[PDB]
RNA sequence: UUUGUCUGGUUAAUUCCGAUAACGAACGAGACUCUGGCAUGCUAACUAGUUACGCGACCGGUCGGCGUAACUUCUUAGAGGGACAAGUGGCGUUCAGCCACCCGAGAUUGAGCAAUAACAGGUCUGUGAUGCCCUUAGAUGUCCGGGGCUGCACGCGCGCUACACUGACUGGCUCAGCGUGUGCCUACCCUACGCCGGCAGGCGCGGGUAACCCGUUGAACCCCAUUCGUGAUGGGGAUCGGGGAUUGCAAUUAUUCCCCAUGAACGAGGAAUUCCCAGUAAGUGCGGGUCAUAAGCUUGCGUUGAUUAAGUCCCUGCCCUUUGUACA
């Protein structure tokens, strides 16, 4: 019961590496339960635009999304080293616990 | 057999005017159980006319800012006021609302001209949907201002206001202001 | 407004001999013509339903409605 | 206001000069025609191009434009 | 330990201070930007420059 | 000076206990998520952290 | 519900005209040192039903209101209700009523005016006392 | 038919359970039930002096519907709106003294036990004592 | 057996409708036990409109969440009507579905068709979406 | 230097049609990104749920009550689909389009972005961005301590709370949603549950770096009964006294909170004027900010949810065309 946990700020690299990891685990046919899409946390900081406070008080709205996914599989726990060597694309980082 | 509030037949009441026949929506398609519809009706020109007349009546009682947004309070007020109509007069109350709105829309009115602040007014006549909603506004004034400071509560005052426009007594602020803002259009001619 | 706090001696024949001949009996009905408080209206017009000459038509926390029993 | 701008009624006409043997009077056929015959970025331009070639084929077969 | 949000923010502050310091030293080098790539054998930092001979 | 009264004031729990992590100012800070920058240094490096207007 | 022969149109108890036409716990609010939160536990401990008007009560229960009202600590009005819980001069636990709250008030005011502490000087000069801005507000 | 709390009108049932929690005489009444305010936002003591039995009645009904609750969730149920004078109004929590004393007094007549998770729940006996009262309001119309 | 939702707002109602001897229960309480009673006819509007014979084979259990009270009522009646029409299309013949849909749609279209209106966001410079602050000139 | 860029029609728009010494274009508008509205069609899952079961508890029903096997309706969120003035009737130099109505989730959802080029607009108090002038050791650096920005014969503006009976006060009942959560620098956190108090709180075992614990976020208004009865009254809770607790090195010029007491104008506001067109105004609460303590402000979230307009250049600004100049 080893669960690999993926996190990024963009959806497309995370979707490519999750598709590649389930393709590498469906080619060897371990039991893989599919990607479980955890809800996105928006970090929003709403600051004022003007550096001295003189104008017509227009406000500025920043945000950043965190996309949080996982794959869970039942296997021997040293077979699991060979799948996480194809997943080294930037953005997405991998946290593994048992 | 769609009955209003469970108890009111809509099959029998008499619109005695031609001009408001498509502009007081009370008859068989617009028979609904409740004065709440939660509608999308004021999203186009002339979809607000074929909102039911009872639904416009309970929404126009939401008017001042202490009572803004509160609909079921006026559903309760119009429920007890209709029961006050059935107990004080004992006729079908939908004829009382129809008679109040048909009788109290002012048929002639005045417009301001004179280039924005020298007063010479000109008389023209009123469109029937403007007559219907002007009648509901002159019926919801009166009753709130005549139950603002009184020992009388609102439901007797509103049902008596619809009675007092249904028979045309000149204590009725709908009928009193109807005669006044048509007689000044008589005067500026 | 100068209202009665409790009933006077010749108020009971007014309460019993005018009021069931009225068309609509609410707690806002008697106090205009009697100069009484509305607490007398609610308590006394509730007590007449045990005398059985009125019928309760509606009950609410703000508005109570009674009438003649024919 | 729903007026079509320069690209959705010039590009629709240069789509109509060639490829007239594929186009027709129904909107849902021409909407599916427009991706073999062009390279358009995203679909709201493509639905607007398809709406003008349907309106132009509604116009054109009864006289000269 | 530390949150996911505070980890992402603090790594963003690492990108900001690394690019600001590398601009403030390396005017002569043709410095345009930096590239981080992190594997746990060795954490790799790749500098973009047009002239390497002043980078060394 | 004396090292028993010089900077003896508590620099816990203060507006002088926190400052911008870039430009040494203490006013109009953004304290959330461990940024601790003032608002101007947020707006310079905003897309460099990844906070993007959308 | 008809007026009794023992109905009172006024009371003048503790030299304030209590109107006989009002309800009892709202008739007693003219005495400074009883408000309503004192009043409803006064008529709780004096064992009177609350429903009656001011004239409907006899004099014996009314004097039980006043006699239990003057020393409430004998009859388990509890200790956190009290008006002066520690006096400056006496140090007793007391609930001070109509004419004694006034005398203790102006003595504490004049004690503040004697000893050159801040608050009575702010009281004497015409200012707000408890730290308020009087730049824009409070103009007479 | 079979009559539980969830099938019946909830304006009479809490007052009939309050009539049972008066008429049994096995609910303890502590010494300060007649001088208290019931949170920091209310103005006055109750009109009816039977508020303790009514409050215990509704409290056992709330343990009928959702158990796994404690005092700190009983104050989240029993909060209200604070008028603050010239400031805006606020939501301010209910009192933990009344909920602690009501829930221990309902444990005193063997009607109420704690949960496995540390908060509270009903007994089978306290389940029985409420479904019978729902069965007895069920005939009164 | 169907379960089919209805929504007005962030209030969401879904009725669980399977075969039986007649039932309506909204979160374990029946339809005559919901708190707002000036709006009592809105939940009863398929019961008054279709008649109790049209419900004569089903056990409908409604579970609601979210929103306010009135939006919850308007999701209850829509979920009930969609429950009966989804049962009628799967298990009864479609002319009965045609009869029930013209008797339900022509009265009120919120009984079968949802509400696309949601609350529009506040923007700066004013306390609501459209309203703006008081803007003294002098 | 001009025409291209206009008499006119049309458009939210120099958006287009049309006229035509102009023909084809570029920036801005539009397109585009993000969000909202649809899916029994796909992918689906003990940090998410439905339901057929198995058992427990209560008089077939109820159980957020305890654990298992199939599904993806409800939760999450990706890949594509979808609405285009496309279908019809009318108006229309039969051309731009405009209006009406079905089928439809939807027939102007909202924000970001933002051209040529200019103002002596604001900011040297965001800057280890700064040019020069200044001071530079009886300092205008720098620290520690009391004081100050809070003062009031007085104006002007943003706001809050109300002037009550659609109300007030007391009990009951039942529902959200955006999000926050143990920290390089550095002490500063969300709080379950049990015991003790009428409160702020005191005390202890727990959980949590988060769809897991607070949290089914048991929110307010709204709803249902009690009392009050037009009174400056039980509305108004301003000002003003004694006491208890919390934070902190320290609360006086009361920081905050609660107990009791006190009951000021105010009864709906005159000339001028501010804001607004559908989930809109408004009523009502809840999160974020600042924060050792914390919101009458600001930034968002939802909830209850309307009257009135579907237009004009009268007013106020602004752009454009023709016209006058000794103004640049
Ligand atoms: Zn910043």
């Amino acid at each position: 019961r080893i669960r690999i946990t993926l996190t990024s700020r963009n959806v497309k690299s995370l979707e490519k590496v999750c598709a590649d990891l389930i393709r590498g685990a469906k080619e060897k046919n371990l039991k893989v339960k599919g990607p479980v899409r955890m809800p996105t946390k928006t970090l929003r900081i709403t600051t004022r635009k003007t550096p001295c406070g003189e104008g017509s008080k227009t406000w500025d709205r920043f945000q950043m999304r965190i996309h949080k996914r996982l794959i869970d599989l039942h296997s021997p726990s040293e077979i699991v080293k060979q799948i996480t060597s194809i997943s080294i694309e930037p953005g997405v980082e991998v946290e593994v616990t048992i | 057999d769609i009955k209003l509030f469970g108890k009111w037949s809509t099959d029998d009441v008499q619109i005695n005017d031609i001009s408001l026949q498509d502009y007081i929506a009370v008859k068989e398609k617009y028979a609904k159980y409740l004065p709440h519809s939660a509608g999308r009706y004021a999203a186009k020109r002339f979809r607000k006319a074929q909102c039911p007349i009872v639904e416009r009546l309970t929404n126009s009682m939401m008017m001042h800012g202490r009572n803004n947004g509160k609909k079921l309070m006026t559903v309760r007020i119009v429920k007890h006021a209709f029961e006050i109509i059935h107990l004080l007069t004992g006729e079908n109350p939908l004829q009382v609302l129809v008679n109040a709105i048909i009788n109290s829309g002012p048929r002639e009115d005045s417009t301001r001209i004179g280039r924005a602040g020298t007063v010479r007014r000109q008389a023209v006549d009123v469109s029937p949907l403007r007559r219907v909603n002007q009648a509901i506004w002159l019926l919801c004034t009166g009753a709130r201002e005549a139950a603002f400071r009184n020992i009388k509560t609102i439901a007797e005052c509103l049902a008596d206001e619809l009675i007092n426009a249904a028979k045309g007594s000149s204590n009725s602020y709908a009928i009193k202001k109807k005669d006044e803002l048509e007689r000044v259009a008589k005067s500026n001619r | 407004l100068n209202n009665l706090v409790l009933f006077d001696k010749a108020t009971y024949d007014k309460l019993c001999k005018e009021v069931p001949n009225y068309k609509l009996i609410t707690p806002a009905v008697v106090s205009e013509r009697l100069k009484i408080r509305g607490s007398l209206a609610r308590a006394a017009l509730q007590e007449l339903l045990s005398k059985g000459l009125i019928k309760l038509v509606s009950k609410h926390r703000a508005q109570v409605i009674y009438t003649r029993n024919t | 206001g729903r007026v079509r701008t320069k690209t959705v009624k010039k590009a629709a006409r240069v789509i109509i000069e060639k490829y007239y043997t594929r186009l027709g009077n129904d909107f849902h056929t021409n909407k599916r025609v427009c991706e073999e015959i062009a390279i358009i970025p995203s679909k709201k331009l493509r639905n607007k191009i398809a709406g003008y070639v349907t309106h132009l084929m509604k116009r054109i077969q009864r006289g000269p434009v | 330990q530390i949150s996911k949000k505070r980890k992402f923010v603090a790594d963003g502050i690492f990108k900001a201070e690394l690019n600001e310091f590398l601009t403030r030293e390396l005017a002569e080098d043709g410095y345009s930007g930096v590239e981080v790539r992190v594997t746990p054998t060795r954490t790799e930092i790749i500098i973009l420059a047009t002239r390497t001979q002043n980078v060394l | 000076g004396h090292q028993q009264l010089y900077w003896s004031h508590p620099r816990k729990f203060g507006q002088g206990s926190r400052s911008c992590r870039v430009c040494s100012n203490r006013h109009g800070l953004i304290r959330k998520y461990g940024l601790n920058m003032c608002r101007q240094c947020f707006r310079q490096y905003a897309k460099d952290i990844g906070f993007i207007k959308l | 519900l008809v007026i009794p022969e023992k109905f009172q149109h006024i009371l003048r108890v503790l030299n304030t005209n209590i109107d006989g036409r009002r309800k009892i716990a709202f008739a007693i609010t003219a005495i400074k040192g009883v408000g309503r939160r004192y009043a409803h536990v006064v008529l709780r401990k004096a064992d009177i039903d609350l429903t009656k008007r001011a004239g409907e009560l006899t004099e014996d229960e009314v004097e039980r209101v006043i006699t239990i009202m003057q020393n409430p600590r004998q009859y388990k009005i509890p200790d956190w209700f009290l008006n002066r819980q520690k006096d400056v001069k006496d140090g007793k636990y007391s609930q001070v009523l109509a004419n004694g709250l006034d005398n203790k008030l102006r003595e504490d005011l004049e004690r503040l005016k004697k000893i050159r502490a801040h608050r009575g000087l702010r009281h004497f000069w015409g200012l707000r006392v408890r730290g308020q801005h009087t730049k824009t507000t409070g103009r007479r | 038919p079979g009559v539980t709390v969830k099938d019946v009108n909830q304006q009479e049932f809490v007052r009939a359970l309050a009539a049972f929690l008066k008429k049994s005489g096995k609910l303890k009444v502590p010494e300060w039930v007649d001088t208290v305010k019931l949170a920091k936002h209310k103005e006055l003591a109750p009109y009816d002096e039977n508020w303790f039995y009514t409050r215990a009645a509704s409290t056992a009904r709330h343990l009928y519907l959702r158990g796994g609750a404690g005092v700190g969730s009983m104050t989240k149920i029993y909060g209200g709106r604070q008028r603050n004078g010239v400031m805006p109004s606020h939501f301010s929590r209910g009192s933990k003294s009344v909920a602690r004393r009501v829930l221990q007094a309902l444990e005193g007549l063997k009607m109420v036990e704690k949960d496995q998770d540390g908060g509270r729940k009903l007994t089978p006996q306290g389940q029985r004592d409420l479904d019978r009262i729902a069965g007895q309001v069920a005939a009164a119309n | 057996s169907v379960q089919v939702f209805g929504r007005k707002k962030t209030a969401t109602a879904v009725a669980h409708c399977k075969r039986g001897n007649g039932l309506i229960k909204v979160n374990g309480r029946p339809l005559e036990m919901i708190e707002p009673r000036t709006l009592q006819y809105k939940l009863l509007e398929p019961v008054l409109l279709l008649g109790k014979e049209r419900f004569a084979g089903v056990d409908i259990r409604v579970r609601v969440k979210g929103g306010g009270h009135v939006a919850q009522i308007y999701a209850i009646r829509q979920s009930i009507s969609k429950a009966l029409v989804a049962y009628y299309q799967k298990y009864v013949d479609e002319a009965s579905k045609k009869e029930i849909k013209d008797i339900l749609i022509q009265y009120d279209r919120t009984l079968l068709v949802a509400d696309p209106r949601r609350c529009e966001s506040k923007k700066f410079g004013g306390p609501g979406a459209r309203a703006r602050y008081q803007k003294s000139y002098r």
